[PDB]
């Protein structure tokens, strides 16, 4: 079977600029387990990426999260692009931090 | 109340690539506590949380050759199941299993589970009585036979019952200051502008433990579920968790609605208006 | 403590 990913993009606190806090990016309902995800500051790579809460649903779907610390600014833009068999080209998901 | 210790196991093939990747992920309750993943610079078994620290040298070496006769394992199951199947060695292919116990509050185990599935679907699975077995398709019928011939069921029915039990209760107890903890989430109500005088209302629950709540929009009274949208609870980093309903209403009638949140960490549940 | 597996 193949399941194409959710991805969401969010933070651990309400943002506060020049406050830290957690990214994180949390792509879920995916299938084959086979998978690149990476986590974008101003579209450079991030490299403290950490991946945790892996898990399988009900139907089997795997659910993975990667989550980084980060600190807020007015300017800059962040986002995470999911590589998988189930896309014709990696999507690309961005914080909206007024949601 | 209830508490669990669950392990996800995965077994993906890579034909040409190389070795298979096999991994073990253990939860108690909703805690992720230890991992080994065979595709790490030195493949042993870690910690997860800060208090699986006080487990010395004899259970993570312990812990780590398991893993690894494991691994060895299901790299024998990845090829029979080609056979079972008559699959080609070219492609990729999964095994999922999910491992555990669920104890009540008295200590009696509730629910123990070992189920199996190949590329995403069910293959096998222990039954409720902890005895039979239930085969999804024609070759799990074959892995049927050669586990009653086995006297798997019974294997299972005393890792179940006893070892998975006992060390549950190692655990709870080396971790009890943050596993039976409970953090009261925070909710906050955010508005959105949109097409047709209409606005989007967020009501947002966050940093609360465990993951178990309940977020509701009311029109005074009546529970809006058909008409609300909302994600399923996620992961937040730290070890809680965060969780969103919204729900569109017209402009200039916003303030009469109500977000409530229920969950154990609180006296009495919680109402929001914006 | 995760249980060993057995052959498929």
């Amino acid at each position: 079977i193949q399941k194409t990913p959710q991805i969401q993009v969010y933070s651990r606190h309400p943002p506060e600029n020049g406050k830290p806090n957690i990214l994180n990016c949390y792509v879920t309902q995916f299938h084959p387990p086979h998978i690149e995800i990476q986590m974008l500051k101003n579209g450079k790579k991030i490299p403290k990426v950490e991946m945790s809460d892996m898990s399988f649903s009900k139907d089997w779907s795997f659910y993975i999260l990667a989550h980084t610390e980060f600190t807020p600014t007015e300017t800059d833009t962040y986002a995470c692009r999911v590589k998988h068999d189930s896309m014709a080209e990696p999507k690309t998901v961005y914080w909206d931090r007024d949601m | 109340g209830p508490h669990s210790l669950r392990y996800f196991v995965t077994a993906v093939s890579r034909p040409g690539l190389g070795e298979p990747r096999y991994m073990e992920v253990g939860y108690v309750d909703d805690t992720e506590f230890v991992r080994f993943d065979s595709d790490a610079e030195n493949p042993r078994y870690e910690p997860r949380a800060r208090w699986m620290e006080q487990e010395g040298p004899e259970y993570w070496e312990r812990e780590t050759q398991k893993a690894k006769g494991n691994e060895q394992s299901f790299r024998v199951d990845l090829r029979t199941l080609l056979g079972y199947y008559n699959q080609s060695k070219g492609g990729s292919h999964t095994i999922q299993v999910i491992s555990g116990c669920e104890v009540g509050s008295d200590g009696r185990l509730l629910r123990g589970y070992q189920q199996y599935a190949y590329d995403g679907c069910d293959y096998i699975a222990l039954n409720e009585d902890l005895k039979t077995w239930t085969a999804a398709d024609m070759a799990a019928l074959i892995t049927k036979h050669k586990w009653e011939q086995a006297g798997e069921a019974e294997r299972l029915r005393a890792y179940l019952e006893g070892t998975c039990v006992e060390w549950l209760r190692r655990y709870l107890k080396n971790g009890n200051a943050t596993l039976l903890r409970t953090d009261s989430p925070k909710a906050h109500v955010t508005h959105h502008s949109r097409p047709e005088d209409k606005v989007t209302l967020r009501c947002w629950a966050l940093g609360f433990y465990p993951a178990d709540i309940t977020l509701t929009w009311q029109l005074n009274g009546e529970e809006l579920i058909q008409d609300m949208e909302l994600v399923e609870t996620r992961p937040a980093g730290d070890g809680t968790f965060q969780k969103w309903a919204s729900v569109v209403v017209p402009l200039g009638k916003e303030q009469y609605y109500t977000c409530h949140v229920y969950h154990q960490g609180l006296p009495e549940p919680l109402t929001l208006r914006w | 403590s995760i249980i060993n597996f057995e052959k498929l």
